[PDB]
Protein backbone atom coordinates (compact mmCIF):
# COMPACT_ATOMS: atom_id res chain seq x y z
CA UNK A 1 0.00 0.00 0.00
CA UNK A 2 1.08 3.93 -0.22
CA UNK A 3 0.36 7.25 -0.23
CA UNK A 4 1.95 10.20 -1.61
CA UNK A 5 4.65 12.16 1.17
CA UNK A 6 3.39 16.34 0.57
CA UNK A 7 6.17 18.64 1.92
CA UNK A 8 7.89 16.53 4.79
CA UNK A 9 11.17 14.56 5.29
CA UNK A 10 13.18 18.20 6.11
CA UNK A 11 15.68 18.50 8.58
CA UNK A 12 17.95 21.65 10.11
CA UNK A 13 20.48 21.27 7.51
CA UNK A 14 23.56 22.45 10.43
CA UNK A 15 23.71 23.51 13.61
CA UNK A 16 24.24 27.24 13.27
CA UNK A 17 21.35 29.91 14.20
CA UNK A 18 19.43 32.10 11.25
CA UNK A 19 16.51 33.70 10.66
CA UNK A 20 14.86 36.02 8.51
CA UNK A 21 16.59 34.57 5.48
CA UNK A 22 16.24 31.97 2.63
CA UNK A 23 18.78 29.63 2.57
CA UNK A 24 20.41 27.20 0.22
CA UNK B 1 56.72 -9.20 14.22
CA UNK B 2 60.47 -10.02 15.29
CA UNK B 3 63.10 -7.92 16.67
CA UNK B 4 65.48 -8.41 13.49
CA UNK B 5 63.57 -6.82 10.87
CA UNK B 6 64.98 -3.09 9.57
CA UNK B 7 63.37 0.58 9.80
CA UNK B 8 60.71 -0.58 7.33
CA UNK B 9 59.73 -3.93 8.28
CA UNK B 10 59.93 -3.27 12.45
CA UNK B 11 56.16 -2.39 13.95
CA UNK B 12 55.05 1.10 14.92
CA UNK B 13 52.17 2.26 16.48
CA UNK B 14 49.83 4.49 15.32
CA UNK B 15 46.94 7.04 16.65
CA UNK B 16 44.96 9.21 14.53
CA UNK B 17 43.25 12.35 16.30
CA UNK B 18 40.02 13.07 14.16
CA UNK B 19 38.67 16.30 15.25
CA UNK B 20 34.86 17.70 14.90
CA UNK B 21 35.07 21.21 15.02
CA UNK B 22 31.34 21.57 14.23
CA UNK B 23 29.27 24.57 14.85
CA UNK B 24 27.88 22.48 17.95
CA UNK B 25 28.16 23.32 21.66
CA UNK B 26 32.27 22.04 22.31
CA UNK B 27 33.19 19.37 25.09
CA UNK B 28 36.94 19.52 24.22
CA UNK B 29 39.22 21.97 24.86
CA UNK B 30 42.80 22.89 24.80
CA UNK B 31 44.03 24.45 28.57
CA UNK B 32 43.07 28.02 27.90
CA UNK B 33 41.89 30.45 30.84
CA UNK B 34 38.49 31.72 30.42
CA UNK B 35 37.74 35.03 31.91
CA UNK B 36 34.45 37.54 33.38
CA UNK B 37 32.61 38.36 30.39
CA UNK B 38 32.67 42.07 29.65
CA UNK B 39 29.11 43.83 27.88
CA UNK B 40 28.43 46.76 25.93
CA UNK B 41 31.93 48.11 25.66
CA UNK B 42 34.15 46.75 22.34
CA UNK B 43 36.13 44.25 23.32
CA UNK B 44 37.90 41.35 21.54
CA UNK B 45 36.35 37.79 22.52
CA UNK B 46 37.29 34.18 22.19
CA UNK B 47 34.12 31.88 22.81
CA UNK B 48 34.93 28.22 22.24
CA UNK B 49 37.83 29.06 19.76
Amino acid sequence: AYTNSFTRGVYYPDKVFRSSVLHS
Amino acid sequence: FQPTYGVGYQPYRVVVLSFELLHAPATVCGPKKSTNLVKNKCVNFNFNG
